[PDB]
RNA sequence: UUUGGCAUAGUUCC
């Protein structure tokens, strides 16, 4: 849905790296140099950034309510 | 009472034994308005 | 719906005594210690320390249910000295030991930084 | 009709009177719980406070009784209604007034089920009377029904999304029934093959074996743990085996200190060979087989499913029958704290480490699987220029597909061999087979070198197409590839063909399994 | 109200002979998962009796190679009478031999 | 012209354009259609 | 005017065919529903693909002990026009007379 | 078959049969038929040509597609009789290649091999490693996962939804799920899975749970249920009176608005009033609708509109967010079913050398006697992508993936090649003799939990007909003593407790009857 | 080749005067059960 | 029978991280310390959000628990508070709790990025640690709302893992295989630990039968809350007091 | 502090 604020794992704070993670992916990086760059030093907290599917992009299309 | 229309976003008021309509945009289904009355979440 | 609350766990209620005195009558002796509200973290550090003394012969230390938070020691002693002593001086040489790692490490970090 | 009314199943006859919804009972998912006795069971808090027991008041309780009534329905350990002596009753579930909280003897309290009381347990489909059994209540924080792993045997309980039900007697009378009769540890050995009916279950049973062979040495301290964790345990620690350069215990002796009595048995373990019984060394043992347990002690051996398992003359089995259920709940709780708390220690686990096998066991492999398929090659072609000659009483399809099936059998059983003998010693897929907890040496045979045929019906792959088994074959191919005879082991995987023959294979085990089992209850029905 | 009925109840027929109307076309949409919605609108059916013992029909039979999933089936009464199409399996539409 | 040992991505463009023109659940529109 | 036929979602005859994922986000509907079912009073109805034998072709089969040896079976259809079918059977009867 | 290729006069829908050894040629313009679409093969040499291949992979802004891959006679479609006259082969640079001649006349070819498998039989990794059963449980199991079901919940009034915080895409992912668009909609969270025997909370297919890891949002999800009710005497929502309306209970109308319903964003626990309706009667009888007994929600939307007739319709939907208590199911990809055990946190939960303990805990008997293989290798593949950056391939057949090159490619990150690491024990800090098998696995959270399946009984409702205890779980019904229980209960010799069951602790009666006539006075 | 199981349970418990694979074991007196010629 | 005589080694000190080296100790003290960097350090974080609009596309609970996991700097004064439960307050005062207020409308085209630079505090030493990226909250669109109050309370980690100080505690001991106590089926596919004192060839030590384990090798990586020197410091002090209270109950038991 | 039923479909566990 989101970014969660923690690392499910150990509790590493990954809830301010996926902005910056898209970005570095955009300016032509590999994955691996991407998580390298942002400090993602063991695969708990790697699989965080590879694995997560941002729906609230989605969710944001349809209109409110109000 | 007020609810807020499903289409146009338009909050109008409405009383009960009254068919519910919207004004101005003529929908049919309407929402109600989010309470007033406070509630205490624990950030766990 | 069953669900205790998470401070059940370190917080001792209405009644609840901390630590409770029992003796063993099977082994002359031997005394049981019940410490409620405690875990792994107390029960490794003070049998660890009672082994270390040559003047008792056992020194264990169990949870009976994960569910359930209360921690048992049993530690007998030799003659001429008895578990309760034991236990106060295990408790003693840690505290000691604590604060002497304590000072140590603070002035580590003072060499460290600006040194 | 009336006739519809008293017809058949849901009809008044068989539907309320041979059985029926009952009052105080409950059902929820079961998880383990190895910190149990043999014969408790762990409830939730919602459940006991929702159920009730009717306490008579007497001189001895009626203080006890009348706190209960005071704490009332709100708080758990309280009482739901007073009954009086003219069977009026008076609700607590509300605020009463101050005058009906008056108790006095004679007077019924229905309060909260609390710890010690006696229910039924059970799982259905009920087979046999292991099925429902007496348990102890102990009330556990949250919402499931924990129970004890030696009692999954009876139930055939696992635990992946079960419920078993709950039943509450509600008198003395019969409360003394069930605890006189149906009580767990009273139902240790069945009367259906005079055998212990439950035993150790595999996780105690894969670290036995490692506790009771020769390797183990226990430090002073790891004693002084499995110790504490011994509840009949007279408080004397046992003179250590290694004396000097330092003082070191075994498995085996601490295994004498669990064992109860004084136990005489003489057991096998499950790799003792064939030679060591008649040549030398009878009562020597060089690879530690041969249990013998003298006056309660473990003198030596390596305890498996053999000895600690659910079979007759095991040591189970004579434990209770020379103690008592007594001594034998007390034996199965013990033997399974102490080997879970030595087990956080050694530790288990099981991965592709454990699935590989060697080059050269890779390379006898697929030499054995060349030759067999050459054979089935050089069957066929005989079979072509008609010089089979058809064996008496046999037709010569029937001829040539035993000897097709034979020539498989014997390359499936000769690659399973040489993959049995090739395992290491620290290999944990022989870890959980020798110690019989689970898997057998066939499923080792087919995690690491052939799957195998695949039979459909009992006979090979039949011709769905016209008069072959799959379009990317030629027509009348009777080869081991065609009929559906996988060469790969689960490790290197299944090309296409082979995927779907073993979906085939498998889609039959199913069917039979969603069959079999009406049958059989109808059966039991007819004989009961 | 008889498309409406027929659609709403799964009896596939007219409501006053539902008795050997055959009964469990037009289920509910499952709506507990994207592939169960997906798996749910791609499904088949055998209208042989669920209890029937003889299971001749309920084995995988060699000409489902691509048509019909191998594993997808569901377990209980209805074992191998419910499937499900292959991902790029087809059904025709129809036409006329003119 | 040949595609030889390049098929394993050749295979998988032609199977996305094939679920590119049609979809999943063509069957029941087709049907419905006609 | 003759009466209502239910419409499938996503079918030619919608409102929602050939519409954008913009449009179809406007309308409150998510651009990866798969479509293919009915609403049907509120509710959302999938229908069931029915298995059923081959019709207008001859099959030869046998039975284990009927008075017959071999039947033959030709459930026969026109076009889909009416009369829905008509099983034929021509059968021969067994040697085993008295 | 000239004519069908070049789509002239007869449609490729249509199938042409020749059996050659009955002399019959059958052509088939029927509709029902199944076909699926196969290469075809004229010589040795595929029709498929590169220049294909590019015009196809420049499918944008070039109107080259399917279609126009079909109309040039590169594939064909083929029903299931009309494959009795084909000779297929698996793969084309495979067969079709100069061998010991096996068959030299193929005619036609396989797209790829695993586009045998359905929609939810897909997403299996490695399947070819597992045991038919397992792919069979999995392909049942996957319809149950708790996941972001569609993009547009948040405007439907659905009875039941489930829909989970942070689904994840597979690590390790077949390549025929784009096409499933489980990438866009997952249901699921990689998890660190160690294979270890730790406290014997997880024997017999049960889960241990790191409970820090729960608090920080694993697995964690929403439960909406809807509630209707129409204004079909005088129905009228309104705010019923305790001293003016006939029937009445023990529940409270205060939370309710002047027209009777409660506005969003308002706590209902459970056995409260949502909509209050009242019926005139002949002076007014309550028909109000409750919660269902204990849910403990908050309103989440209120909507008001007119139903086909005309009278005024309202529907109410109540959110509840369900943590995962030890209660709860969980399974992999691989058929492995099994429930929380217990729940430690992270100070007791065994570490490796890093700091990383496992986020789930499972049995290593679950594997030997069920031989799901793929699962190891999903673990290790896994464990292999999270370190390199990219995400594996797991598409069934392939001969391009290897247990010894997935091996080889971990032991160049510092980890043991057949995926083991040294743990420590958590309570005591030495170090397990045995290395554990731990590596990120992909989880699901199936849709049965424990608080919708606890239910208990003493003294509740009964039936009307036979005057004993109702049936269901939501009516507060017993549960059945059938006949196979009461026979046990003979088997046992408890009369008094059989007659307890089937008599006391169910219905009770007295009748009166005549000692001349045995018939009730 | 016979009946073993669930089915052959039925047939013994339901007796009928019709089994589905009737069979009867025969054994040979004298020199007829050794030398292959009588028997 | 007495104490030991432990020595500490700071390998490396930064912003985020401290390793250092503990000897001369018993592995159940050095374990100890371990578990207690983890549970019982105690930390400041959000426990109470009153949400006044949500407009969003995220639930309420959703929102709360996401603010509940932002963590704020409590350097200095997570010593001077005290308990909510230890408090003569009726429920919140500012010597038991910092108070922050969140109020963020979206009106333009654009997504908007509610972060954790939007919680306001009173106090000004209680702030969130990015804030001298930003931990995203939610995103809004146009005309959606957000508006809260939220109260920041003192626990540790031992009662809800968003107390939890730390990032990962690497512990180990004996990087070399000397006391067997794991044993290698086969020690040559094994990597060799970071701080392993053997050649290219050799892959474990000889055996050292009297030898018992000594010489931890810590690393103790922060969270933000705390700087990661006060996280060790406190978990000696937090530890003592543990003990220091059960040696005062014991004394009136005996008595 | 009062009690609807019939049918069909899906799912869980042996
Ligand atoms: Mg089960
Ligand atoms: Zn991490
Ligand atoms: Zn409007
Ligand atoms: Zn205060």
């Amino acid at each position: 849905m989101i970014i969660p604020v923690r690392c499910f794992t150990c509790g590493k704070i990954v809830g301010n790296k996926w902005e910056a993670y898209l970005g570095l992916l955009q300016a032509e990086y590999t994955e691996g140099d991407a998580l390298d760059a942002l400090g993602l030093k063991r695969y708990c907290c790697r699989r965080m950034l590879l694995a997560h599917v941002d729906l609230i992009e989605k969710l944001l299309n349809y209109a409110p309510l109000e | 009472m007020i609810y807020i229309c499903g289409e146009c976003h338009t909050e109008n008021e409405i009383k009960s034994r009254d068919p519910i309509r919207c004004r101005e945009c003529g929908y049919r289904i309407m929402y109600k308005k989010r309470t007033k009355r406070l509630v205490v979440f624990d950030a766990r | 719906m069953n669900a205790p609350p998470a401070f059940e766990s370190f917080l001792l209620f209405e009644g609840e005594k901390k630590i409770t005195i029992n003796k063993d009558t099977k082994v002359p002796n031997a005394c049981l210690f019940t410490i409620n509200k405690e875990d792994h973290t107390l029960g490794n550090i003070i049998k660890s320390q009672l082994l270390k003394d040559p003047q008792v012969l056992f020194a264990g230390y169990k949870v009976p249910h994960p569910l359930e938070h209360k921690i048992i020691i049993r530690v007998q002693t030799t003659p001429d000295y008895s578990p309760q002593e034991a236990f106060t001086n295990a408790i003693t040489d840690l505290i000691s030991e604590l604060s002497l790692l304590e000072e140590r490490f603070r002035v580590a970090i003072k060499d460290k930084q600006e040194g | 009709s009336l006739k519809q009314r008293l017809k058949g199943k849901e009809g008044r006859v068989r539907g309320n009177l041979m059985g029926k919804r009952v009052d105080f009972s409950a059902r929820t998912v079961i998880t383990p719980d190895p910190n149990l006795s043999i014969d408790q069971v762990g409830v939730p808090r919602s459940i006991a406070a929702n159920m009730t027991f009717a306490e008579i008041v007497t001189p001895f309780n009626i203080d006890r009784l009348q706190e209960l009534v005071r704490r009332g329905n709100s708080q758990y350990p309280g009482a739901k209604y007073i009954i009086r002596d003219n069977g009026d009753r008076i609700d607590l579930r509300f605020h009463p007034k101050p005058s009906d909280l008056h108790l006095q003897t004679g007077y019924k309290v229905e309060r909260h089920m609390c710890d010690g009381d006696i229910v039924i347990f059970n799982r259905q489909p009920t087979l046999h009377k292991m099925s429902m059994m007496g348990h102890r209540v102990r009330i556990l924080p949250w919402s499931t029904f924990r129970l004890n792993l030696s009692v999954t045997t009876p139930y055939n309980a696992d635990f992946d999304g079960d419920e078993m039900n709950l039943h509450l007697p509600q008198s003395l009378e019969t409360r003394a029934e069930i605890q006189e009769l149906a009580m767990v540890p009273r139902m240790i050995v069945t009367p259906q093959s005079n055998r212990p009916v439950m035993g150790i279950v595999q996780d105690t049973l894969t670290a036995v074996r490692k506790f009771t062979k020769r390797d183990v040495f226990l430090e002073r301290g790891e004693v002084m743990n499995l110790l504490m964790f011994l509840s009949t345990w007279d408080g004397k620690v046992p003179q250590p085996a290694i004396l000097k350069p330092r003082p070191l215990w075994t498995g085996k002796q601490i295994f004498s200190l669990i064992i109860p009595g004084h136990i005489n048995c003489i057991r096998t373990h499950s790799t003792h060979p064939d030679d060591e019984d008649s040549g030398p060394y009878k009562h020597i043992s060089p690879g530690d087989t041969k249990v013998v347990v003298e006056n309660g002690e473990l003198i030596m051996g390596i305890l498996c499913k053999k000895s600690l398992g659910t079979s007759a003359g095991s040591l189970v089995h004579i434990s209770y029958l020379e103690m008592g259920h007594d001594i034998t709940r007390l034996f199965y709780s013990n033997i399974q704290t102490v080997i879970n708390n030595w087990l956080l220690i050694e530790g288990h686990t099981i991965g592709i480490g454990d699935s590989i096998a060697d080059s050269k066991t890779y390379q006898d492999i697929q030499n054995t699987i060349k030759k067999a398929k050459q054979d089935v090659i050089e069957v066929i072609e005989k079979a072509h220029n008609n010089e089979l000659e058809p064996t008496p009483g046999n037709t010569l399809r029937q001829t040539f597909e035993n000897q097709v099936n034979r020539i498989l059998n014997d390359a499936r059983d000769k690659t399973g061999s040489s993959a049995q003998k090739s395992l290491s010693e620290y290999n944990n897929f022989k870890s959980m087979v020798v110690s019989g907890a689970k898997g057998s040496k066939i499923n080792i045979s087919q995690v690491i070198a052939v799957v195998g045929q695949q039979n459909v019906e009992g006979k090979r792959i039949p011709f769905g197409f016209k008069h072959r088994t799959l379009p990317h074959f030629i027509k009348d191919d009777y080869g081991p590839e065609s009929r559906g005879f996988v060469e790969n082991s689960y490790l290197a995987g299944l090309t296409p063909t082979e995927f779907f023959f073993h979906a085939m294979g498998g889609r039959e085990g199913l069917i039979d399994t969603a069959v079999k089992t009406a049958e059989t209850g109808y059966i039991q029905r007819r004989l009961i | 109200d008889g498309l409406k009925y027929s659609l709403a109840t799964g009896n596939w027929g007219d409501q006053k002979k539902a008795h050997q109307a055959r009964a469990g076309v037009s289920q509910v949409l499952n709506r507990l998962t994207f592939a169960s919605t997906l798996s749910h609108l791609r499904r088949l059916n055998s209208p042989i009796g669920r209890d029937g013992k003889l299971a001749k029909p309920r084995q995988l039979h060699n000409t489902l190679w691509g048509m019909v999933c191998p594993a997808e089936t569901p377990e209980g009464h209805a074992v191998g009478l419910v499937k499900n199409l292959a991902l790029m399996a087809y059904i025709s539409v129809g036409s006329q031999p003119s | 012209e040949i595609t030889p040992d390049l098929w394993q991505e050749a295979c998988w463009i032609v199977i996305s354009s094939y679920f590119d023109e049609k979809g999943l659940v063509r069957q029941q529109l087709d049907s419905f259609d006609e | 005017f003759i009466g209502k036929i239910p419409i499938m979602l996503r079918s030619t005859y919608c409102l929602l065919n050939g519409l954008t994922d913009r449009d179809l986000c406007e309308l409150n509907e998510c651009p990866l529903d798969p479509g293919g079912y009915f609403i049907i009073n509120g509710s959302e109805k999938v229908l069931i693909a029915q298995e059923k034998m081959a019709t207008n072709t001859v099959y030869v089969f046998a039975k284990k002990d009927s008075k017959y040896a071999y039947t033959g079976e030709c459930r026969s259809c026109l076009e889909n026009s009416s009369r829905p079918t008509s099983t034929i059977w021509v059968s021969m009867l067994a040697r085993g007379g008295q | 078959r000239k004519l069908r290729r070049q789509m002239d006069i007869i449609v490729s829908e249509v199938s042409m049969i020749r059996d050659i050894r009955e002399r019959e040629i059958r052509i088939y313009t029927d509709a029902g038929r199944i076909c699926r679409p196969l290469l075809i093969v004229e010589k040795q040499k595929l029709l498929l040509k590169k220049r294909h291949i590019d015009q196809l992979k420049e499918r944008e802004y070039n109107n080259y597609s399917w279609q126009d891959l079909v109309a040039s006679g590169v594939v064909e479609y083929i029903d299931t009789l009309e494959e009795e006259t084909v000779m297929l082969a698996m793969t084309p640079d495979d067969l079709q290649e100069k061998e010991v001649a096996y068959c030299s006349t193929y005619t036609h070819c396989e797209i790829h091999p695993s586009m045998i498998l359905g929609v939810c039989a897909s997403i299996i990794p490695f399947p070819d490693h597992n045991q038919s059963p397992r792919n069979t449980y999995q392909s049942a199991m996957g319809k149950q996962a708790m996941g972001v079901y569609i993009t547009n919940f948040h405007v439907r009034m659905d009875t039941l939804a489930h829909v989970l915080y942070y689904p994840q895409k597979p690590l390790v992912t077949t390549r025929s799920m784009e096409y499933l668009r489980f990438r866009e909609l997952p249901a699921g969270i990689n998890s660190i899975v160690a294979i270890a025997s730790y406290t014997g909370y997880n024997q017999e297919d049960s889960v241990i749970m790191n409970r820090s890891a729960v608090d920080r949002g694993f697995f964690r999800s929403v439960f909406y249920r809807s509630y209707k009710e129409q204004e079909s005497q005088e129905e009228v929502f309104e705010k019923p009176t305790r001293e003016t309306c006939q029937g009445m209970r023990h529940a409270i109308y205060d939370k309710l608005d002047d027209d009777g319903l409660i506005a969003p964003g308002v706590r209902v626990s459970g056995d409260d009033v949502i909509i209050g309706k009242t019926v005139t009667l002949p002076t007014k009888r309550d028909c109000s609708t409750f919660l269902r007994t204990s849910e403990t929600g908050i309103v989440d939307q209120v909507m008001v509109t007119l139903n086909q007739e005309g009278y005024k319709f309202c529907k109410i939907r109540v959110r509840s967010v369900r943590i995962p208590q030890i209660g709860d199911k969980f399974a992999s990809r691989h058929g492995q079913k099994g429930t929380c055990g217990i729940q430690y946190r992270q100070e007791d939960m065994p570490f490796t050398c890093e700091g990383i303990t496992p986020d789930i805990i499972i049995n290593p008997h679950a594997i030997p006697s069920r031989m799901t293989i793929g699962h190891l290798i999903e673990c290790l593949q896994g464990k292999v992508s999270a370190n390199k950056g990219e995400i594996g391939d797991a598409t069934p057949f392939n001969d391009a993936v290897n247990v010894q090159k997935i091996s080889n490619l971990l032991s160049d990150y510092g980890y043991h090649l057949r995926g083991n690491e040294v743990l420590y024990n958590g309570f005591t800090g030495r170090k397990i003799t045995s290395q554990i098998f731990i590596g990120p696995t992909y989880y699901q959270r199936l849709k049965h939990m424990v608080d919708d399946k606890i239910h208990s009984r003493a003294r509740g409702p009964i039936q009307i007909l036979n005057r004993q205890p109702m049936e269901g779980r939501s009516r507060d019904g017993g549960l059945r003593f059938g006949e196979m229980e009461r026979d046990c209960q003979i088997a046992h010799g408890a009369a008094q407790f059989l007659r307890e069951r089937l008599f006391e602790a169910s219905d009770p009666y007295q009748v009166h009857v005549c000692n001349l006539c045995g018939i009730m006075a | 080749n016979v009946t073993l199981g669930v089915p052959r349970l039925k047939e013994l418990i339901n007796i009928s005067k019709k089994p589905k694979t009737p069979s009867l074991t025969v054994f040979l007196l004298g020199q007829s059960a050794r030398d292959a010629e009588r028997a | 029978p007495y104490a030991n005589q432990p020595t500490v080694r700071i390998t490396e000190l930064t912003d985020e991280n401290v390793k250092f080296i503990i000897e001369n100790t018993d592995l159940a003290v050095a374990n100890s310390i371990r578990r207690v960097f983890i549970a019982e350090v105690p930390i400041i974080a959000i426990d109470w959000v009153q949400i006044d609009a949500n407009s969003s596309v995220l639930h309420d609970e959703f929102i709360a628990h996401r603010l509940g996991l932002i963590p704020l700097t409590s350097d200095d004064i997570v010593d001077k508070l005290q308990y909510s439960r230890d408090c003569t307050c009726e429920e919140f005062c500012p010597e038991c709790s910092v108070e922050f207020t969140l109020d963020v409308r979206c009106n333009e085209d654009q997504t908007r990025h509610v972060t954790s630079r939007d919680l306001i505090s009173n106090s000004p030493r209680v702030i969130p640690v990015t804030s001298r990226d930003d931990i995203l909250i939610v995103k809004l669109r146009k005309g959606q709302e957000l508006r809260l109050r939220a109260y920041a309370k003192k626990g540790f980690g031992k009662e809800h893992a968003k107390w939890n100080p730390t990032a990962g505690v690497a512990f180990e001991y004996d990087p070399d295989n000397a006391l067997r106590h794991t044993v290698y089926p086969k020690p040559e596919e094994w990597p060799k630990s970071e701080y392993s004192e053997l050649d290219e060839d050799e892959s474990q030590a000889p055996y050292d039968p009297n030898g018992k384990p000594e010489r931890f090798y810590y690393n103790v990586e922060s969270c933000g809350s705390l700087r990661p020197e006060t996280i060790v410091l406190s978990a000696l002090s937090g530890l003592k007091k543990k003990l220091s209270d059960l040696q005062t109950q014991l004394s009136h038991e005996i008595q």
